[PDB]
């Protein structure tokens, strides 16, 4: 409605959805929304700083993301367990790229995280620490029969 | 479904993809009768289902499309021969939308192919050079070059965007060549290699960042020791025998 | 090496002398022959800025007579020729005129002031008769003045313009000292890998006039060897090796020959010796000076890779022992060496123990089988 009515864009719930679809990676949410954004608005602030980070996300730069995260960010506010469903998609991430992984780089990756706080996520996927957190014949002769005699042929 | 097709191209160049992509959907019909009407008429189907190929992830189904609408390079490398029954202004468009489909078809496969296409230029073969090449520097400065090209309607293609993501996934493939292949690997060779890439963190991070994408596989990274470690046969086998005697019909047959 | 015979070899002026004065400013101070000849050889010939430095201390004492009467014949030779000048181009005729830039020229290179000799020299541009002959020899001019003047650009500059000029003649060497010339730009300004393409590929049979007989042997042989990013197996093989006309300069300095002869024979530790062994010589040579410590470790490196790329496992310190040269000073080298990416060496000098590798490796295989089978199906396509 917003791309095809240019007057009503509005610059608030634009940012909440593009958010919100974040929250929902590795789906392709974020991405079908940028799909539905014009070059000239996807420039416009927040939109480009949000997208920003989206990327940071998608790229899977969790530090850079956790860093470059104005925290008391006025848009976050509003958006309940934002920070939490980012989690979750790291875990998911982790948990597909990683077979062992340090206790203090899992929180970092997480936000910066206590060690009370890492528990809750080590807790919600079954991880836990070790030595560290814990994570992680007749047919094919006929066959070649076959293939030979079509070569001898 | 003319007009869908031409409705579909008009909302597409002020218009929204997903509604297009539904569109696209619908628009598929019988083959024959446009065949019987004119030729043009099914090269431009072939270039929408293109199009849609490239708005969407999956560049396969355009690349098909685009070769029935033009000649492509065959799997097993054969070449693939269009008719010329199709006016001449629609056959300098199908010769552009050919052009349009090297960015979909080298994504397709391989590899170094122009024959069709004429050998002076340096717009598509210097392109092809510097994929080859799998340095970055050379691939930037052709898009910086031929920067006319991308923009060719100018608020419809603002921010290049296309251009960049393909090119992005471009520099991804050559790293994922060496794949792996080894038990166990020497950081500093790996550094060495993934020092070329731009940033010099990446490979703390972009070797990382590799395994995530799974393309390459990485054993032991994060490690103290910090050195990275790297039935189905038979049926590999049987797969090649398999090959072999095709091409040996294909020739008795021939 | 005996002075005589090196400064007696180079036909050139500026290697006459000025050889002889980086001789004796490259290594001592002390020492007479770089300066008692020099001394000598100067105060044959025109120029007092020179003179004046050998009467300078480290140089042979200051005469009187020498200073002046040079100076004076210059007085009388420069009012001469700008006379005659004056007078050419007031009959009106291209030669004469032409003879006036070119003398002007000769006078201000003998009288050592080069900015000038240059000028006057490529002044006879517009009256050039014809390109190849009025025109190349002010090419072969700007390219001795360039050279003595250390501007390299200059000199590729009017080699060009000598070799892209339309009149060649196959029979002339001048290919010959032109191919000089640009090798010695190239070696001037990794490897260069032109400037071995170039020293390697002919030889007039006539003095050089710009590079010593052994000079080209010497820079070819050494450039080529240590271009391992460049060469071929035949750039070793096909370039140096198998090039019958090349063995004429390599058999004026048979050194350098068995020192190619052991490198590309896979004895990289007596070629490395000999090299040590010249290394104090080559230091030496006016033009080479500057890139001797980089040929070497590109030649090191090349060797390191050769015996680095045959060997998945390798007793570090046995080979340091083993090498004949101190395992200490080679695994520092292999430091050096490896940051720059030269080397893919997987290597821990503690351990003593170096590591190089170039399912998994079955699927490898499996990959390269489908792939041919790709090729040959496109060709079978092809056919159709």
């Amino acid at each position: 409605l917003y791309q095809f009515n240019p007057a009503f864009f509005q610059t608030t719930v634009t940012a909440q959805i593009l958010l919100k679809a974040l929250t929902n990676l590795p789906h392709t949410d974020f991405t079908l929304c940028k799909c539905m954004i014009d070059q000239a608005h996807q420039e416009e602030r927040p939109i480009r700083q949000i997208l920003y980070l989206g990327d940071l996300l998608e790229t899977c730069h969790f530090q850079a993301f956790w860093q470059a995260l104005d925290e008391n960010m006025d848009l976050l506010e509003g958006i309940t367990g934002f920070e939490d469903s980012v989690r979750k998609f790291i875990c998911h991430v982790v948990g597909i790229t990683y077979q062992h992984i340090d206790r203090w780089l899992l929180a970092e990756m997480l936000g910066d995280l206590s060690d009370s706080q890492l528990k809750v996520w080590m807790s919600k996927y079954g991880w836990s620490a070790d030595e560290q957190i814990f994570i992680c014949x007749x047919x094919x002769x006929x066959x070649x029969x076959x293939x030979x005699x079509x070569x001898x042929x | 479904y003319f007009s869908l097709v031409g409705l579909l191209r008009l909302h597409s160049l002020l218009g929204d993809y997903y509604q297009a992509i539904k569109v696209l959907e619908n628009i598929e019909l019988n083959k024959k009768s446009m065949y019987s009407r004119v030729p043009e008429c099914q090269v431009t189907t072939y270039y929408y289902v293109g199009f849609a190929y490239l708005m969407m992830r999956r560049y396969q189904d355009a690349i098909r499309v685009f070769a029935n609408i033009l000649l492509y390079i065959q799997r097993t490398k054969s070449m693939f021969q269009r008719t010329t029954y199709k006016y001449e202004m629609i056959n300098k468009q199908n010769e552009q939308m050919h052009a349009l489909l090297a960015i979909a078809l080298t994504m397709y496969p391989m590899r170094i192919d122009e024959s069709i296409h004429l050998q002076l230029r340096e717009k598509y073969g210097d392109k092809m050079l510097r994929m080859q090449k799998g340095d970055p520097q050379v691939y930037e400065e052709l898009f910086s070059y031929s920067c006319p090209k991308f923009l060719s309607e100018p608020f419809l293609q603002q921010l290049k965007v296309f251009s960049d993501e393909v090119q992005q996934q471009a520099q991804l493939s050559t790293i994922r060549s060496f794949l792996k292949l080894y038990t166990t690997m020497p950081v500093a060779k790996l550094a060495g290699f993934l020092d070329l890439t731009e940033q010099e963190f990446r490979i703390q991070l972009l070797v990382f960042k590799h395994k995530m994408k799974n393309l390459v596989w990485t054993s032991g990274i994060s490690a103290l020791d910090g050195e990275f470690q790297s039935x189905x046969x038979x049926x590999x086998x049987x797969x090649x025998x398999x090959x072999x005697x095709x091409x040996x019909x294909x020739x008795x047959x021939x | 090496y005996d002075l005589t015979t090196r400064i007696a070899h180079f036909l050139d002026r500026h290697l006459v002398f000025p050889l002889l004065e980086f001789l004796s400013v490259k290594e001592i101070y002390n020492e007479k022959e770089l300066l008692q000849g020099k001394l000598d050889l100067l105060s044959d010939t025109n120029m007092v800025d020179f003179a004046m430095d050998v009467y300078k201390n480290l140089y042979s004492d200051d005469i009187p007579h020498a200073l002046r009467e040079k100076r004076t014949t210059v007085v009388a030779q420069l009012k001469q020729l700008q006379a005659e000048t004056e007078p050419i181009v007031k009959h009106g005729f291209r030669q004469e005129y032409l003879d006036t830039l070119y003398r002007y020229a000769k006078f201000q290179y003998e009288c050592g002031n080069y900015s000038g000799a240059a000028e006057y020299l490529y002044f006879f541009r517009v009256l050039v008769p014809a390109t190849d002959r009025n025109a190349l020899s002010s090419l072969w001019g700007k390219l001795a003045s360039e050279i003595l003047m250390q501007n390299w650009d200059a000199a590729m500059e009017d080699l060009t313009r000598l070799k892209e000029t339309i009149d060649n003649n196959s029979v002339s060497s001048p290919l010959q000292s032109l191919q000089q010339r640009t090798w010695l730009i190239h070696w001037s300004l990794k490897g260069r890998d032109n400037i071995i393409d170039l020293f390697l590929y002919q030889p007039q049979y006539l003095n050089a006039i710009q590079t010593m007989c052994p000079h080209i042997l010497r820079y070819l042989t050494t450039a080529v060897i240590t271009n391992k990013d460049v060469r071929k197996r035949r750039q070793v093989l096909k370039d140096l090796v198998k090039v019958i006309q090349q063995e004429s300069y390599t058999y004026k300095d048979p050194i350098t020959e068995f020192v190619e002869c052991l490198y590309v024979n896979f004895d990289f530790d007596g070629a490395q010796k000999k090299l040590r062994e010249c290394e104090s010589v080559l230091v030496n040579d006016f033009f080479l000076v500057a890139c001797l410590e980089d040929f070497i470790e590109n030649a090191r490196l090349f060797i390191f890779e050769t015996f680095c790329r045959i060997h998945q496992c390798i007793s570090i310190n046995m080979l340091a022992d083993k090498l004949n040269m101190t395992p200490e000073e080679a695994e520092r080298w292999i430091v050096n060496l490896i940051r720059n990416a030269r080397l893919d060496a997987k290597i821990d000098s503690k351990l003593g123990h170096v590591v190089m590798g170039n399912x998994x490796x079955x699927x490898x295989x499996x990959x390269x089988x489908x792939x041919x089978x790709x090729x040959x199906x496109x060709x079978x396509x092809x056919x159709x």
